[PDB]
Parts: structure tokens; sequence; C-alpha cells
RNA sequence: CAGCCACCCGAGAUUGAGCAAUAACAGGUCUGUGAUGCCCUUAGAUGUCCGGGGCUGCACGCGCGCUACACUGACUGGCUCAGCGUGUGCCUACCCUACGCCGGCAGGCGCGGGUAACCCGUUGAACCCCAUUCGUGAUGGGGAUCGGGGAUUGCAAUUAUUCCCCAUGAACGAGGAAUUCCCAGUAAGUGCGGGUCAUAAGCUUGCGUUGAUUAAGUCCCUGCCCUUUGUACACACCGCCCGU
């Protein structure tokens, strides 16, 4: 029946597991040290979250 | 100083041609089943300096390093040195060596398009079986 | 124009050998390669063989560069 | 000229075998795969290809079975089965021949036209 | 008692050519045990004359890519062949090369013409540093292409040479190159 | 004078990046967004799941690259040195690994440490160094192609994920016109980490390691700035404009 159907495809490791948490995108995220956003996003919101530009 | 009994220049073995200016383990890499591992194997399970060049050995030592080249399971040689193991049909682990075994079981591509599978219809193409690119690369010998 | 270097001697290149690689200033596995027609293998093992009899003096060994000279 | 042979071992030894049997005949992967077990859908078409060849005519071929599964071609069970496989737009009809054992149903539905090419045009060489 | 290697003095050098006696450094502040001084020399322009010349030709030998930066393959290779080349002429192989720099650097060369042109070249002189540079470099380009595909292996080829520039003979690819140049500034004087 | 050159003393006598004006481009991005205006579609849907294809398909043309053409090298043993850093997760499954055992191997099985200057780790890197065999030839250079086996991650490995073994052993002998990037711990060799990552680097972004040749100049080429000068241009030369 459609309850054991919709989204049944495993959905554990591809990047159909992952998404960015604040777009929802699934491109170009970066999941180093759990920030788990997108490049662009990440570029918004980098100096909120406490990376700054030195070098 | 050369060997006065004979020195083989030119050696033949097993339908081909071996030159016996070369070291042993070298030049019976000339057989078309046997590269480089498989010669010092041989060798070293038949016992014969590495050092010697393939014109400097006896009859006796080249016969029984036939023997040993042939039947390398009857010489504690190990399955996983082979190039023929657990062959479909019968399932025996061999080496297949030179004209008439290397060749002949090279043309078990007919298997593969008699039953049409698509390595089989694409070595009848003349294309790439193993999933490369053909794009830009192998544009060689095509027109 | 393809040289075909000698991997053994023969009593020719054996001669030739012994009482002029002996008196060449510097013996070299190369040197006695191209002036005797023979291989680098060859050369090396003669060498050796001419070094061992006291006909040679060993100048300096390497890896890469052996260097015999004559006796005197 | 002669009988089929699988790995040495024939037809008949080949259906009386078990699946534990059969991982030794088979290579490594066809090994592996039936070892993480044949999960459903799988049990599924093997019991539609069971059922079509029961019922099937004396000496006519079985009605042929229609999947989208690149499948093992397990021991002759299915041999002798007409199945129809998914190219990914039409079901191309294969005959399990008993040479296809070890294989997978996908190496015989081809999913793209081979190449027959055209002249050049446009920007061919810019 | 600085004697380079171990074995090759410097007392006995001789220059001898005047016009390059300032841009060759062999004899007392520049006698060094080995080769290699890391070194800073490329710093401030005209240093490399204070350079000694047995370590600007160990530099000018890593080249061609697969040899680049492996300076000590190259001071072996001058090591030996110091050793080849007291052994083929029974003199000191420093006071070889330096013979062979002397013989091997142009004198005059063409450049584009005059102050300026874009038809044929013009003659001109040549500084003794660029002297210097040349003749190693062509005594280097000269070894490794005499050794590429031969079994003659580099520091005979090297020696020979070197020894060849030193007796200024034809033989030597150094010496026909600077004989080209010459001439071709002859032509065009 | 502003400064320039050289030298002493000195750790250093120009370390490298980040940020960066007025003004402009119909430059790229609606495929990053619960950023968006107008259209289009909206239930046999252009919404959304779920099977299977594709995105790789190959007569051919063009970019960035990797591996080479060997002896200043391949092979085989021996010896001995780094740095940057990342490690067990909101959802979220998926971490880095010492030690013991089993197996050529890839691997497998038990046992511990580590949320980290605490464990991996004293990060026993590669090149390089030392010795060995080869011996100038498509050779033991070089590893494309291809066959047969074995494992690993995954829900599925076929169009071959990746890895291992044994076989097979192509072109390539230094590259035409034409072009790129580079001034010192630099180019170039050489490995190592981060990202991507269930599985995975010929990419990219960083890190050390070995370590040069040449130059200290000029408008010759290529641009790009000015300045004077001409204009009938001002949408500005992709302009304007004349006659059959
Ligand atoms: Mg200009
Ligand atoms: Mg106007
Ligand atoms: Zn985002």
């Amino acid at each position: 029946g459609h309850q054991q159907l919709y989204w049944s495809h495993p959905r554990k490791f591809g990047q159909g597991s992952r998404s960015c948490r604040v777009c929802s995108n699934r491109h170009g995220l970066i999941r180093k040290y759990g920030l788990n956003m997108c490049r662009q996003c990440f570029r918004q919101y980098a100096k909120d979250i406490g990376f700054i530009k030195l070098d | 100083l050369v060997i006065p009994e004979k020195f083989q220049h030119i050696l033949r073995v097993l339908n081909t041609n071996i030159d016996g200016r070369r070291k042993i383990a070298f030049a019976i890499t000339a057989i078309k089943g046997v590269g480089r591992r498989y010669a010092h194997v041989v060798l070293r399970k038949a016992d014969i300096d590495l050092t010697k060049r393939a014109g400097e050995l006896t009859e006796d030592e080249v016969e029984r390093v036939i023997t040993i080249m042939q039947n390398p399971r009857q010489y504690k040689i190990p399955d996983w040195f082979l190039n023929r193991q657990k062959d479909v049909k019968d399932g025996k682990y061999s080496q297949v060596l030179a004209n008439g075994l290397d060749n002949k079981l090279r043309e078990d591509l007919e298997r593969l398009k008699k039953i049409r599978a698509h390595r089989g219809l694409r070595h009848f193409w003349g294309l790439r079986v193993r999933g490369q690119h053909t794009k830009t690369t192998g544009r060689r010998g095509r027109t | 124009d393809k040289l075909n270097n000698l991997v053994l001697f023969d009593k020719a290149t054996y001669d030739k050998l012994c009482k002029e690689v002996p008196n060449y200033k510097l013996i070299t596995p190369a040197v006695v390669s191209e002036r005797l027609k023979i291989r680098g293998s060859l050369a090396r093992a003669a060498l050796q063989e001419l070094l061992s009899k006291g006909l040679i003096k060993l100048v300096s060994k390497h890896r890469a560069q052996v260097i015999y000279t004559r006796n005197t | 000229f002669r009988k089929f042979t699988y790995r040495g071992v024939d037809l008949d030894q080949l259906l009386d075998m078990s699946y534990e049997q059969l991982m030794q005949l088979y290579s490594a992967r066809q090994r592996r795969r039936l070892n993480r077990g044949l999960r459903r859908k799988q049990h599924s078409l093997l019991k539609r290809l069971r059922k079509a060849k029961k019922e099937a005519p004396p000496m006519e071929k079985p009605e042929v079975v229609k999947t989208h599964l690149r499948d093992m071609i397990i021991l002759p069970e299915m041999v002798g089965s007409m199945v129809g496989v998914y190219n990914g737009k039409t079901f191309n009809q294969v005959e399990i021949k008993p040479e296809m054992i070890g294989h997978y149903l996908g190496e015989f539905s081809i999913t793209y036209k081979p190449v027959k090419h055209g002249r050049p045009g446009i920007g061919a060489t810019h | 008692d600085i004697k380079l290697f171990g074995k090759w003095s410097t007392d006995d050098v001789q220059i001898n050519d005047i016009s390059l006696q300032d841009y060759i450094a062999v004899k007392e502040k520049y006698a060094k045990y080995l080769p290699h001084s890391a070194g800073r020399y490329a710093a401030k322009r005209f240093r490399k004359a204070q350079c000694p010349i047995v370590e600007r030709l160990t530099n000018s030998m890593m080249m061609h890519g697969r040899n680049n930066g492996k300076k000590l393959m190259t001071v072996r290779i001058v090591k030996h062949a110091f050793e080849i080349i007291h052994l083929l002429t029974g003199e000191n192989p420093l006071q070889v090369l330096v013979n062979a720099i002397i013989n091997s650097g142009p004198r005059e060369d063409s450049t584009r013409i005059g102050r300026a042109g874009t038809v044929r070249r013009q003659a001109v002189d040549v500084s003794p540093l660029r002297r210097v540079n040349q003749a190693i470099w062509l005594l280097c380009t000269g070894a490794r292409e005499a050794a590429f595909r031969n079994i003659k292996t580099i520091a005979e080829c090297l020696a020979d040479e070197l020894i060849n520039a030193a007796k200024g003979s034809s033989n030597s690819y150094a010496i026909k190159k600077k004989d080209e140049l010459e001439r071709v500034a002859k032509s065009n004087r």
C-alpha cells in the first residue's frame, strides 16, 4: 500500500540524506565541525557564528 | 667466459623462442603465460641458480623447469598465483601458457557473444568493456 | 647501429681483458663495456674478478659509480 | 557437443544444490549478494518464474514474465525461463540459457542504442 | 688544510685570466670542504660571484625536472669525476675545472640590433660574470646530453667534458658552442 | 631636498596575506534560500513519492591535467628525518585508531584509548641516503588494454564503485606551428592533511621536505595608464555618414 511505499527509499548516507539547516538545499554543504549549512548560507552567517577573516 | 657445452643462444620451449643471453627468470618471461613473478616462483621451486643466463642451463634443468611450469599445484605453488583459477566449465585451477592455451582461453569471448552479454557485445563492436568514457579517448584505429 | 654486446667472454675477448685493461689509467665498467663490446654486468663481474686477483686497484666504490685504476 | 557444465558440475546437480553450495561455485560477488540474502520481490520474481514454468504446456516455452529487476541469474531454476527485462522503456525478451548462470539480468537488456555516427555539423571543429 | 671533499687543495690553483679572477672563487676564503653550503647568494645582485665555483657547478647539475633539488646526488656526481679527472690527467681537478671555465666562456656574441632593430644582430662584448655563467651552463649541458641514453655514466661524461674544455679540444660541446657564438658575432660585426 | 646605491652592526635593512575609493558592466547567479515582481502549471500536475533508463552513450574537434619516453633510471633489500590539521555527529544512519590473533594480499575476528598538548602519535611520509641486480632496447623503460579469480561499502556494483592477486603488455625514443606560469626557502621534484566522502582523488584547498639556473633591466611584443592633438562622435567608432 501507499503507507509502505511513501518515502520508502533508504536515505541514510547519500546527498539525499543531508540538507542545509537553513535553506534545506542539498548542494555545497559544509559538514565540517557540524555546521551542516550550504556554502552561501555559511557566508551569510559566518560573522554571527564567529568565523572571521584574518588572512 | 662462455660455456663450451653449446651455449644456447636461442632456446625453444613451448613453441616460443627465448633468448639465451637473457638472464633466467627474465628469458622465460617470453612465454605468453609467464611474467616475472610466475617465472621467479617457478625457478625458486625448481631450485636453479637465478644468476645464470638461459643458455648455461642443461637440458635436464630446462626440462624440469618446463614440467614445474605446466604443473604448478604439483609443486606447492599457491592457488592464488595462477591465471586460470576456478576456470568456468571445468572448475580446475591452472596456469595457461603460450599459443594453444592462453590465446584459446582468450577465445572465451565467444561465450559472452553467444549469450549476448553486454561485455561480449562491446567486444564484438570493438568498443571498451570496463566502463570507461569514450568521448575523448581511444580514438586510434577507429578511422 | 644497435650494438650487440656479449654476455659472457669468448677466448679472444677474455684475452685483451687480462693484458690491456690492467694498463688503463681509468678502469670503469662503462669504459670496459665500450672498449670490449661487452655488457655492463659482464664488465662489472670481470673487474671484480681482476680486483680479486690483485691486478687492479680500487679507487672508489659506490652504488652508482665504481672506479678502478692500474696497479702501477 | 557436450552437456553443459558450470565450474565442473552439470545441470542436474546444479538444480539439486542449495544456496550454500551455490556460494562456493559462484564468483566473488554473486557470493556476497547471496550471503547478504535475497530480499523480497526477488523471491516474488522467483516464484512467478516457478509458476510460469509449471503451467507451461509440454515441449512449449514458458510464458514470459516481465520484471524491473537486474537480478541474479540463480541456479538453473531460472534456466529455461522466458523473462522480459526492463531496459528503461521496454521489456526486452530474454531466454535464460545455462551459460548465463552467475550473470545479471541487466547484462541481457541493453539500456542504450549503439551509436551509428552521422555527419559532423555546427561547431564540430569550431 | 681545507681541501675539498678531503683530498683536493686549492693553494696550487692559478686562474691566470685576470679578467675572470674576481669571478671564480676557489682560493682562500672560498676553500670549503663540501660544495654544499645552503647559502643566500641569489638575494642581492652579483653575490653569486662569492659562491665557490664547485658549488655553482653542483647547482647547475640539477637540471631537466627529474633532478630538481637533488643536490646530494650532484655533489656525489662532482666528487666522482673529480676522482676521475685526477686519474685521467694527473692534475688537480680544481685546476682542470678552472681551465675549463676559462676556455668555455664566450667573449663576444650578438644581440638584437644595437639601440633598436628587428632584422639582424649586432656584436657585443660579454661580462665576466656572464662568461662564467655561460661556461658552467655549457659544460653541464654537454655532460648531460653526453650521458643521455648511454651506458657511459654521468661523472664520466662530465669528467671528459671538463678535460676537453681544459685542453681546448673541439671534442667538447662547450668549446663547439663557444666557437659558434664567437663566429656569429664575428659575422655580425 | 625628496630619495637612491654600497657597507658595518644586527634575528631581521623589501615575509606573506586580509581589507580595500568614485564610477561602471544590460558580466554571472531566479539551479543557495520561507530572497523576489510578473508570466506558466496546478490532480490522467511542471507538486510530490516509487520502479527502472539518462546524466558516462563515440567516426570527430577543443581546454585543465595525470603517467611517461629511462642508467642524474628502474628493481630488491637496508638505513634515517616533517608540518598543517581531523577524529565517537540535533535531526543523522556514518568517527580516529593502538595492541593480540587469523590470512600472500586486499581483508577478517577479539580487545582497549580517545569528545583529544591526555589516545591514534614521538604522527618511524616520500623524495633523498646505502647496498643489490639489470646494461642502451620499447629493455627488467612505460603501464594503456584485456582475461580469470578474491575481498570490502552499500538495499542494489551489470555500463565493470573501490581494493587485492596472477596473467596480458599498446602508443610513447623528448614532441610542428603556437602558447602558459614564474625573481628565493621561489621554480621544480616529493610525499602529507582538509573538502568531497556509505563507498572514493588523476580535482581543489592547505602543509611541510629537497632545493636551483638566471635577472636587479626596457617599452621591442602585449596590454594598460596619462599628456598634447583632431573629430561632423556624445546610444559616444559595434559611432556617424555618402551616392547609384
Ligand atoms: Mg609597450
Ligand atoms: Mg550629436
Ligand atoms: Zn543554505
